[PDB]
């Protein structure tokens, strides 16, 4: 969360694992796997998602949702809004197998 | 520094040094056999019920009068625990009560959360009882109000009595926490189950009831939030039922 | 489809070695057995900046260190001619590397390819394809692959370029005609970095390229663009 | 004598000294982590689910040809282990099938009762594949017939070919125990969990079907009942599900 010092508010970041379905309230959310990210405590949240895998060869995958469970509360009238940053990562348990070609680059012909 | 708390597959995070009213002074336990008892009231653990349940948050306004619900029916839609209520007729649980509050250093107002056992609620007009919708809405929460209410079958929800007919300034004697919004934003009540009975009907009887009252109205600078979330969290504690398989 | 299946936890060819240690087809060219004026002959500046897939795998390290183990696939074919009872014997090719800084041929009969410092691989068809090793050849700890620099600094077009990332170049011609008719012969030259070392890891190229001596990029969104931030019906 | 069986909330009854055919040898297990796997594919497991089901029994009768089940689905509305078949995408379990008759002493017929692992069945059109009605009916059995079937998405349920193209006295080979009425009236298959990969989607794949296949036809004495129940009672063992809880 990239608010003022001052700002409070919490949040609920909710997994939904895969085949389940986006929730579509915050109450299904709440009644999922969720955390409660209060914003006055702790800037940052950290999520772990054990089932990632990938889909195809060449939806049903798991969803990450976050919900108002409160407004963002300022001491002043601040004309911007708050913003907040999203870090993906991996952790020390993917493998990879078969090795490929990158499908974001082109070379559609010859340089010379 | 902060407190991370997971149940089952539900996370809360909670400020370290954060007092916990428990109850009076009972943790909530299990029920106990009496000497190796006889299987004619046979009783069913549930443990995946110990999950954090969120209700919408209220939003806490300058002129807002307190809020109330009555857990057992509170939670009785909410997933599982609910569809226990449903299928078992008998059912015995305590609970923690979470109350968080999000406000910034410029708010102001104080908050009574206090948890009240067998809060049977008086009716507007004399001679009728409250229904059922007005004494507890479920997962919605109930307002008081900061006048006489009207109706025929409505709870007397006038803050002053806090629909008992008693001072509002004496439920302190209840398990409770004030919420100072210049020293404190939450409150934790474990609540051990209360009854004249070992276990009973749950969607027939409310054990205790929530009162989230502001004694010291909310105020803030000009320009910051005009309202402040209240954000009710709940997990029930040694939830038993009464055992469905045959006894031989 | 790749239903979900136990992980393992290999992580055996995600290494640098198995990354990149792939033979990758770097270069084609063709050259005939008959001249115009001696320039009947291939060849190649050994560079990894030309196909863009190997290019965007080592780009993804600021500097490399590895071997240059060359296979090249010589086929020849018989032209359409009016020459008739052709019956040319077996055909033998020359390849040629040029060191960083050795003599470069001109012309197919050119001094430079009877040298002695070159080394040249002579390759009769019908037979495995040739197959030459090169070392890390640089007189620097390692291959740059990206240089925000000149090399001379009082000129505009020498930004990047470096003078250390030279590997030689590739010269192929005919030895012996064979036939007074028309035969073209295609190289196909094979790349494969050999053990490599990488350091300072990079974001992966985001926008196409567009030189292959150049980062100069056109500006790309950072990913495709979706209708809702939220996944709402 | 008579040995009774307990399960949760169901009790049967069978004979003792009763043959009963583990599978191939294997009894169900649950699934092992390998060296202290990490937490990438959590897996939970369910107790509640090992309980009898007991199916609508089938009526034997003297030109009865056979019938089968498929058994993920068969369980698939059987309330328990049908709602986790729902609620979780992987699925992991064995059975216990008993299969029994009540027939009188002048009573005649013998019985095939083969568990048939990966029973992909053919259609009654060459040119299409069987639709989920046909293959599976769910706790209703599907009856095999005595002649060429006929429909465009129909299985071919020829009694001869087993619906599967081989010879029908040839699935002996499969773990099977013969039911004949002068010898036995009971049939007990406990049937490993046999698949491809360690867990698998339920309502999108069957494990394994259950054939009763009449061999000798049902016969009896003037005045005998003209039919013959045969009850099939599905317990599964060591059922495991996808962990649904956040890894972290």
């Amino acid at each position: 969360f990239c608010g003022s010092a001052m700002a409070t508010g919490k949040f609920l970041l909710a997994y939904s694992p895969p085949g389940a379905g986006a929730p579509t309230t915050r109450k299904e959310a709440m009644l999922g796997t969720h955390v409660i990210w209060d914003v006055g405590l702790q800037s940052s949240c950290v999520l772990c998602i054990p089932w990632i895998s990938q889909t195809h060869y060449r939806t049903a995958g798991g969803y990450i949702t976050c919900w108002y469970q409160t407004n963002i509360v300022v001491p002043a009238d601040t004309q911007s809004d708050c913003k907040i940053l999203c870090f993906v990562s991996a952790c020390n348990d993917f493998s990879v197998r078969m090795l490929k070609d990158t499908p974001f680059i082109k070379q559609d012909n010859f340089y010379q | 520094r902060v407190r991370s708390i997971t149940l089952g597959n539900s996370t809360i995070t909670t400020q370290e040094c954060a007092n916990v009213v428990v109850g009076y002074g009972v943790w909530p336990t299990y029920l106990n056999d009496d000497e190796a008892t006889a299987e004619d009231q046979p009783t069913q653990p549930d443990v995946a019920t110990c999950r954090f349940y969120t209700l919408e948050s209220v939003m806490w306004q300058q002129s807002s009068p307190g809020w109330w619900w009555k857990f057992p029916d509170a939670l009785s839609n909410m997933g599982l625990f609910g569809q226990n209520m449903q299928y078992h007729y008998l059912g015995r649980a305590g609970y923690t009560v979470h109350v968080q509050c999000n406000a910034s250093k410029f708010h102001q107002g104080c908050l009574l959360v206090v948890c009240v056992p067998e809060a049977e609620m008086g009716c507007a007009t004399l001679a009728n009882k409250p229904d059922q919708k007005s004494l507890s809405n479920g997962e919605t929460a109930n307002m008081f109000e900061s006048q006489n209410s009207t109706g025929q079958t409505a709870v007397q929800a006038n803050v002053i009595n806090a629909g008992m007919g008693v001072g509002v300034g004496n439920l302190t004697i209840f398990p409770h926490q004030w919420i100072n919004l210049r020293t404190n934003n939450s409150a934790t009540i474990v609540m051990p189950y209360i009854n004249s009975v070992p276990m009973d009907n749950m969607f027939r009887h409310n054990n205790f009831t929530l009162m989230i009252i502001p004694f010291a109205p909310l105020s803030y600078s000009t320009g910051a939030t005009t309202y402040v979330p209240i954000t009710v969290t709940v997990a029930p504690m040694c939830a038993e039922y009464n055992g469905l398989r045959l006894a031989g | 489809q790749t239903r979900h299946v136990k992980n393992y936890h290999s992580r055996s060819e995600s290494t640098v070695e198995n990354f990149l240690c792939r033979s990758a087809c770097v270069f084609y060219t063709t050259y005939r057995n008959h001249g115009t004026d001696g320039d009947n002959f291939g060849y190649w500046v050994i560079s990894t900046r030309q196909v863009a897939q190997l290019r965007r795998k080592l780009e993804m390290f600021t500097y490399a260190r590895f071997d240059l183990e060359l296979t090249f696939v010589i086929t020849s074919t018989q032209e359409q001619s009016t020459i008739q009872g052709q019956d040319s014997p077996v055909l033998t090719h020359q390849i040629m590397y040029v060191p960083p800084g050795g003599p470069v041929p001109t012309k197919v009969n050119s001094y430079s390819w009877q040298t002695s410092t070159n080394p040249s691989v002579f390759w009769t068809e019908g037979s495995a394809p040739p197959r030459m090793s090169i070392p890390f050849i640089s007189i620097g700890n390692a291959y740059s692959m990206f240089y925000d620099g000149w090399a001379k600094f009082d000129k505009q077009g020498t930004y990047g370029i470096n003078t250390l990332n030279n590997m030689g170049t590739l010269y192929m011609r005919h030895v012996n005609d064979g036939s007074p008719g028309p035969i073209v012969s295609t190289v196909r030259i094979y790349f494969k970095p050999k053990h490599v070392k990488t350091w300072v890891p990079r974001p992966p190229r985001l926008c196409q390229y567009q030189k292959a001596g150049n980062v100069n990029f056109e500006p790309t969104g950072v990913t495709e663009s979706r209708t809702d931030i939220t996944t709402m019906q």
